RNA sequence: ACUCUGGUUUCUCUUCAGAUCGCAUAAAUCUUUCGCCUUUUACUAAAGAUUUCCGUGGAGAGGAACAACUCUGAGUCUU
């Protein structure tokens, strides 16, 4: 037990993982079958799985893992070597994106999971993409291996020639993300491991020539190792690997050592149970008693299959030497993590994760207790070192050098490193590890930099957690009786501590507002909210979307907008932005922190803008990554640099306010070019201050957006649903009931199983999930993601079209009666006017 | 006998129903000795087996209680916790297909899980194919909440209609108050099983219902890979693990189409049920719908529904014993002997002594006037003067007693038609399956206990699901239908229900010594007598005891004078 | 007629005597919307049928999708084995549709005693 | 490949029962809430709390039958 500590304290025998991947693919059941392999004690009951890491209950009923839960675990390597893992099993539910992000920024690995049987998902082709994005190696675990067998029933051939198109369309599609071409995934190089959790079989390339020569022996396991995946055959009379066939019915190596048996093996153990099966597990070594082989056909394949394999070695010595140490991948992490990137002497001190240096650790999830009460804070010691007791100091996400403000003193109670269900309770924890902090729980809302009081004087924080999704669906909460609304009050606090992308608000009109990603999500968070936290009643409105403001054309005025001393004075001209220049800032293409040659050859080049601008643009929309642009094209002669550079700050500080709330309705304006024509500064900085540039800013921006013509712009959730042939019309019914159209209808290979990508409007999209499996009697299944905004159907600004109160209007009075609700629902008035 | 009464119906153009009472009346049940005991009994309902498929099970399919001598297979003569090999058990699912569906996993009972119908049950809410329930909270104010700024109109918007499947989905999301409320998102990741139909074929076979994989090579996606003899050899020792034993034996098919069997059939061995706990058509109101069925059997599928699902919400663990078990005791008592005897021999026998029993309890007043036939009808040898009548009444226990003794008599009267060659064994089931799905219309105990109007229409129900999935195809409208094993566990559980409720009116009628608006009543005398009790209790024995009507008195003018809230000191 | 009853939904939604036979009161089914009313029936590969109804009857019913579907990707190498499986059962419960047969085309000497009995019987 | 190893079945008695005792499911009584409401006896149909009933698992004890054919772990596991 002690030598789990005397390990934690060393940083280089330390993998830290995420075994990310699809809903439903085996991932919490791998970390059983390694719980199972640790404890014994830790048996898994012969029908139910264990689902050891499933700790709370609402994912214990729903059976869908809902949050990551850390695992603390030593394992055995293939040459025998402890090593300390780190596991973050996240959630497979793409509406449950939060947690991967927030599992992922404290992980250097990341181990893919993809089902035997169903081939690459949607939610792996965005978890490629954002492991990529975060700089982490990835390693493929093909698992659930048993359907290609028990299940499909493909012959050996087939099930390598499945096998093989599920890993090249991973390296094939990872090609797009991955700028570097060292990462080419294939089980010989060692990325890919193969697996069936349910009957623990787990293997290598390495790990099963290990199996070949602990029997025959003489064996060196790393040549044979190699050489067994790919179209190369074996050729029994000269007992060499051959690219060419040695027999007009030849079989590849990978099928005839390794496939073949694991065929035969598990044919024997479902097959023949009684004649044959003492035959071949005599062949194999694998004894077993009477009363082990009375027991049914599932735990007597994952016993012998236990028996047969071993410890989940294969697994171990994949993820050692392909995934960076913390010593090594704190470089890159760092230069992606850091604000200040490795430059800063903090950023220095990080490359190497000293554990006697400077303790700055990062905490990004909250695991609470079992009274809900306190938050137990979970992080990464990316260096230095943690004590019970010690006085720390915890910054937050807008602190900075500037604004020490936003810090609090606090003292570490207890510290512990948690494995599932129970926890080790620990004085000291080294750098590069992972601990659930204690007493830090107030001054941190989801991310926060733990650091070292009067000790980092420089120091700053780490990034913000970036999401792949946006919380798009948005429901009202009240308490039943009003009577009680503080109580709810630190409910919604503790739902927005523990969700990473849950984002409360209030609005004017006393409105409690809660975002997430999809119907289950919500689910969850309001079933927490519910039976967790608040212990209260909580009416709630029906699910509701937030929407976008856009224009099409240019105004016909240049209208503009005067300060109240009628001193100053700006006009401006809001017009749409080219076809693809919004993904083209959200997806942190271009920043602010660009040198302006840079930017004015990106618009020259791509997007073919005179240089007379390219040079004098000043601001990218609401926060950094707003897909609107603020431009300057005032000529020189009629508005003076020097004059204006001093509201060059003001005017964006207006106009990154102005573009967030929005004139028709409170919701974000998107995809819009704002030009200023005209600036008449007071040529003192006496009256021209901010309180009277931006009223004046976000009034000019608003009078232009409503002089252009308006639109509203609805998020369009994509939708991939996976039904047998005979259920496909059964999608594209109920897709076309809810203004949706399919995009592709591919049969997925190797399986009858299709796959159905289509686009659905969100607020058309409630209730789908369920409106599909019930028609197609369960076989059906669907998931769904926001993928873009378009414009509604109408235009949002015509009086002539009258809102019925219960039943939904047509296309074209849609985007009036989207709005108008919204209002409504703002608190705001009923229309909208030009003084706006 | 599911896949064989469906020709014999289809076989007989005409069917015979048995006649009920398959007796005459004030005829004595035939003895056993003269007439069952010689007659060789016509052959049983029985499905030839082939040898060349069913051979694992031809030796004794059909016996009492199969492979009870087997000590290899069943632990002994307690018979339980029996052992089956794979072929035994493919060959019963094979058998049993028609019993079974052939669902692999349970996707296609997505809100129609148990617990989805106790969320339906705690929302006062029900499934387009799910039972109605009453509310668990009347919550009428609560249904009527006011128009207020949260859930006014015109603030909320319209596209799709919130059905109450979406309701059930999410309990948590689209609905208020969800107390009570159980929660279901069990997608198993759906089981892709192709189950072989080709007798002759590779166990592990590319079947066209799988889309093929298309390999390529068109791009140049290389990896490592050697050469022809570069720096590697194998030893002529070493080769693939398992080379002698075949790919796929011919056992290889059934046993992995054996994993995707239902519950009773995906088990190497297990324990032994009763007879009455194995509902073999629980699996068929259990699904999502009849497809395309008339009302009154539509209705059937809720109401059986309502009734498990109230079953499986009003489970409670069965509470500690020290298991007395009963017939052990008659065995330890002198009284009683035991022996092995024919069936029908024990119906003849306890039709008489339950015939003897009721007329016992009939001349129990020597009252001549009522009389009670072999059928066990009560009727009056003549014309009931009042007083007569008056005096000669039963309660609803001794009706209630006679009724079930008439519907066991009716039972073994159709065994003793059967055994007696007047009916075929097709007909014997036929009418077994009328007796135990009208016993209303041929007993009239629903007129002596109201609740059984339940297990009425429960059979009814029961009738309803077997004949609509019977009566499918060519088999047409006919009273051929003999599946009485659904409707006739229904009546024991009835019985092990009212079993106690007679076998205490009973032992008080038939016993040597017979035994046989209070809240204000409760804590005015009980005060008082206590006051009094006590009063006199420390008062002293002499001849002063006289005073106690003195005090008594003294209680009812205090009381008075607090009523009429006026002074009250007694001086002395 | 499924937008005015859809709307009416919403409308709802946002503002002695022994009988036997149960009334036809307690029907649930009734569905305001096609989705509902005509679920899309498992055709469960073809290979899988509902228990308690007929086998062949629903393979005469089945929509024949999977048929044709394995009509297209079936090749002639092995369809062989198809064709002969399928006429051998078309033998094999042709033996069972002649050798078990009504009255009405049996003659006196290929009429058995149970047949007798059907005879009589009618 | 040497050893000691050593029964299962069956019928009872006595307790303990966590667990779907039971992959099944009845009845009664009481307290609330409805429905009916004309009084008991039947009910009504949900809730809660009880009890009996048909069964069950485990442990122990006592007999009987295969009590003596075996058999299992242990071992130094002896060319
Ligand atoms: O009169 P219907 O409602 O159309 O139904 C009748 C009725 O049975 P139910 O009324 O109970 O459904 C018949 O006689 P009773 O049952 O009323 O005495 C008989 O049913 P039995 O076979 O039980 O006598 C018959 O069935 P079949 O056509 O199979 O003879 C059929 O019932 P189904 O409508 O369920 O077929």
């Amino acid at each position: 037990m002690d030598f789990l500590a005397d390990l934690m304290d060393n940083s280089e025998l330390i993998r830290n993982v995420t075994l990310c991947g699809h809903l439903h693919h085996g991932k919490t059941c791998f970390v059983d079958c390694l719980i199972e392999q640790t404890h014994p004690e830790i048996r898994k009951r012969y029908d139910q799985d264990l689902c050891y890491t499933d700790i709370l209950f609402t994912e214990q009923e729903r059976g869908v893992g809902i949050k990551s839960t850390p695992v603390t675990v030593v394992l055995p390597d293939t040459k025998g070597k402890s090593y300390l893992f780190n596991i973050m099993d996240t959630p497979g539910h793409v509406n449950f994106s939060d947690e991967v992000t927030a599992g992922l920024r404290i992980s250097d690995g990341v181990v893919l999971f993809i089902d035997a049987a169903e081939g690459v998902m949607l939610n792996t082709e965005r978890l490629i993409k954002h492991a990529v994005q975060e700089r982490l190696a990835v390693t493929v675990c093909i698992n659930k291996i048993d359907r290609l067998i028990l299940e499909l029933k493909l012959p050996p051939t087939d099930a390598y020639y499945k096998l093989r198109h599920i890993v090249d369309e991973v390296n094939g599609l990872i090609s797009m993300y991955s700028t570097d071409e060292n990462l080419i995934l294939s089980p010989l190089l060692g990325n890919v491991c193969f697996s069936s959790s349910q009957y623990s079989i787990c293997f290598t390339l390495g790990s099963f020539a290990k199996i070949y020569a602990d029997t025959f022996g003489d064996i060196n396991y790393q040549e044979f190792a190699k050489r067994l995946w790919g179209d190369i055959y074996f050729n029994p009379k000269t007992r060499k690997f051959t690219k060419k066939a040695p027999t007009s019915s030849s079989q590849r190596s990978f099928v005839e050592f390794i496939l073949e048996p694991l065929y035969k093996i598990l044919a024997q153990v479902v097959g023949d149970v009684d004649t044959s099966l003492p035959r071949t597990l005599d062949e194999l070594g694998i004894h077993l008693t009477k009363e082990e082989l009375k027991l049914n056909i599932r735990p007597l394949l994952r016993l012998v299959c236990k028996k047969f394999f071993g410890e989940f070695t294969g697994f171990v010595d994949m993820c050692v030497q392909h995934i960076p140490s913390p010593k090594v991948g704190a470089k890159p992490k760092i230069e992606h993590t850091y604000t200040g990137g490795v430059d800063s002497d903090l950023g220095e001190a990080m490359s190497d994760c000293d554990p006697d240096g400077p303790l700055m650790c990062h905490t990004t999830k909250m695991y609470s207790t079992d009274d809900g009460v306190q938050f137990h804070a979970f992080g990464r010691v990316l260096s230095g070192t943690i004590h019970a007791g010690q006085p720390v100091k915890v910054l937050g996400e807008n602190y900075t050098l500037e604004d020490e403000e936003d810090s609090q003193i606090c003292t570490v109670g207890r510290l512990w490193i948690s494995v599932a269900r129970y926890h080790i309770e620990v004085n000291r924890v080294p750098a590069g590890n992972w601990v659930l902090i204690e007493g830090v729980d107030q001054p941190i809302v989801k991310t926060a930099t733990i650091t070292e009081p009067r000790g980092n004087e420089e120091a700053q924080i780490f990034r913000p957690l970036k999401f792949n999704t946006t919380s798009v669906i948005k429901i009202a909460v009240e308490p039943v009786n009003p009577s009680e609304l503080p109580k709810m009050l630190d409910g919604l606090r503790k739902v927005n501590k523990s969700y990473p992308s849950l984002t409360t608000k209030v609005e004017e009109s006393g409105e409690h507002v809660i975002l997430g990603t999809g119907e289950l999500y919500l689910d969850c968070v309001m079933h927490d909210l519910r039976k967790m936290y608040s212990e209260i009643d909580i009416k709630v409105a029906d699910p509701v979307v937030t929407f976008c403001e856009t224009v099409v054309e240019t105004s016909s005025l240049k209208c503009f907008a005067e300060t109240p001393n009628k001193k100053n004075k700006i006009t401006m001209i809001a017009e749409p932005l080219e076809k693809g220049l919004a993904e083209d800032i959200e997806n942190e293409v271009v920043q602010i922190t660009w040198n302006r040659k840079k930017l004015g050859e990106f618009f020259q080049t791509k997007y073919d803008w005179d240089l007379l601008a390219a040079r004098s643009i000043w601001a990218f929309g609401p926060d950094a990554t707003g897909p609107n642009i603020l431009v300057d094209d005032t000529l020189p002669s009629e508005v003076d640099k020097a004059l204006l550079g001093s509201v060059k700050d003001s005017i964006v500080q207006g106009f990154q306010w102005g573009t967030r709330e929005g004139p028709l309705c409170d919701e974000l304006i998107r995809n819009v070019k704002f030009k200023i024509l005209d600036a008449v500064v007071a040529q003192e900085p006496l009256h021209r201050g901010g309180g009277q540039i931006i009223p004046t800013a976000r009034r000019v921006v608003y009078s232009a957006f409503l002089m252009a013509t308006p639109r509203l712009m609805e998020p369009y959730y994509f939708v991939e649903v996976q039904a047998p042939a005979d259920c496909v019309s059964a999608v594209y019914t109920v897709l076309a009931r809810r203004r949706g159209h399919v995009t592709q209808d591919a049969p997925i290979p190797g399986s009858p199983l299709y796959t159905i990508k289509a686009f659905i409007p969100a607020i058309d999209s409630f209730g789908f999930e369920t409106d599909l499996r019930t028609h197609t009697q369960g076989q059906a299944f669907s998931l769904s993601v926001f993928h873009h905004w378009q414009i509604v159907p109408g235009d949002p600004l015509d009086k002539s079209i009258v809102i019925r109160p219960l039943e939904p209007q047509p296309a074209p009075h849609l985007a009036r009666e989207f709005m108008i609700k919204t209002r409504r629902r703002k608190g705001l008035s009923e229309d909208v006017s030009i003084s706006k | 006998m599911w896949i064989m009464m469906r020709r014999e119906k289809r076989d007989r153009r005409h069917f015979k129903r048995m006649r009920f009472p398959p007796f005459d009346d004030e005829e004595p049940p035939l003895d056993y000795a003269d007439n069952i005991l010689d007659v060789e009994p016509l052959e049983a309902i029985q499905l030839e087996l082939d040898p060349e498929e069913d051979a694992p099970v031809l030796d004794w399919f059909y016996d009492h209680q199969p492979l009870r001598d087997s000590r290899k297979y069943v632990n002994g003569s307690t018979y339980q916790r029996w052992q089956f090999t794979l072929p035994m058990m493919s060959t019963l699912y094979r058998l049993a297909n028609q019993l079974l569906t052939d669902l692999v996993d349970d996707n296609y009972f997505y809100l129609f899980d148990l617990k989805a119908f106790f969320t339906s049950k705690a929302l006062n809410m029900a499934i387009p194919g799910g039972p109605k329930f009453e509310p668990l909270v009347r919550d009428i104010n609560l249904q009527d909440e006011d128009w207020n700024e949260f859930n006014d109109i015109n603030k909320i918007i319209i596209r799709q209609p919130i059905r109450t499947e979406y309701k059930i989905a999410f309990p948590y999301l689209y609905n208020n108050l969800p107390h009570h409320v159980h929660l279901t998102w069990y997608h198993t990741p759906n089981v892709v099983f192709i189950k072989t139909e080709d007798p002759d074929l590779p166990a592990f076979y590319f079947d066209p219902l799988i889309n093929p994989i298309s390999h390529r090579h068109s791009v140049k996606s290389q990896e490592p890979l050697p050469d022809d003899d570069e720096e590697f050899e194998l030893p002529e020792f070493v080769e693939p693990f398992l080379k002698d034993t075949p790919l796929y034996t011919d056992n290889t098919a059934n046993g992995i189409a054996l994993l995707w069997a239902p519950r009773p059939f995906n088990l190497r061995s297990g324990r032994t049920r009763r007879a009455l706990d194995i509902p073999l058509v629980k699996n068929w109101y259990r699904e999502h719908c009849p497809a395309g069925q008339p009302v009154k059997v539509r209705v059937s599928y809720q109401k059986l529904l309502k009734y498990y699902v109230l079953n499986a919400l009003k489970h409670r663990p069965p509470k500690a014993q020290k298991k007395r078990y009963l017939f052990r005791s008659f065995k330890a008592t002198k009284f009683f002997q035991s022996t092995k005897l024919d069936w029908v021999e024990v119906g003849l026998q306890v039709c008489r002594q339950g015939y003897n029993m009721l007329n016992l309890l009939i001349h129990r007043k020597n009252l001549n006037y009522l009389h009670l036939d072999y059928n066990f009808n009560l009727k009056p040898v003549k014309t009931l003067t009042t007083k007569e009548r008056k005096k000669s009444r039963f309660g609803n226990a001794f009706h209630l007693c006679r009724e079930v003794l008439r519907l066991t008599k009716l039972v073994v009267d159709s065994h003793v038609q059967y055994r007696l060659g007047n009916v075929d064994a097709f007909q014997l089931a036929d009418g077994l399956q009328y007796i135990f799905a009208h016993v209303g219309q041929l007993t009239g105990m629903y007129r002596y206990k109201y609740k059984l109007m339940r297990q009425i229409r429960m059979c009814k129900d029961l009738k309803h699901l077997i004949y609509y999935r019977f009566n499918t195809g060519p088999v047409g409208k006919g009273p051929g239908c003999g599946f009485w094993a659904a409707g006739w566990r229904v009546w024991l559980f009835f019985m092990r229900g009212i079993t106690p409720l007679l076998e205490r009116w009973l032992g008080n009628l038939l016993a040597r010594q017979f035994e046989g608006q209070r809240v204000e009543s409760h804590f005015d005398l009980e005060l008082r007598a206590a006051v009094m009790h006590d009063i006199l209790d420390m008062m002293p024995e002499g001849i002063k005891q006289n005073k106690a009507r003195t005090i008594l008195q003294h209680l009812s003018e205090a009381w008075r004078c607090w009523k009429a809230n006026i002074p009250w000191k007694v001086p002395g | 007629k499924d937008k005015s009853k859809e709307l009416h939904a919403i409308k709802e939604r946002y503002l002695r005597k022994f009988v036997f036979e149960w009334d036809a009161s307690e029907d649930t089914s009734i569905d305001y919307n096609p989705l509902y009313k005509e679920r899309h029936q498992v055709q469960l590969l073809g290979r899988g049928f509902i228990a308690g109804i007929d086998l062949k009857q629903q393979k005469r019913e089945q929509s024949r999708f999977y048929g044709d579907l394995m009509e297209k990707r079936r090749t002639l190498e092995e369809k062989e084995q198809e064709e002969a499986r399928l006429r051998k059962l078309r033998k094999k419960e042709a033996k069972q549709r002649w050798d078990d047969r009504h009255w009405s085309q049996k003659k006196l000497d290929e009429m058995t005693d149970r047949d007798w009995r059907i005879f009589r019987e009618d």
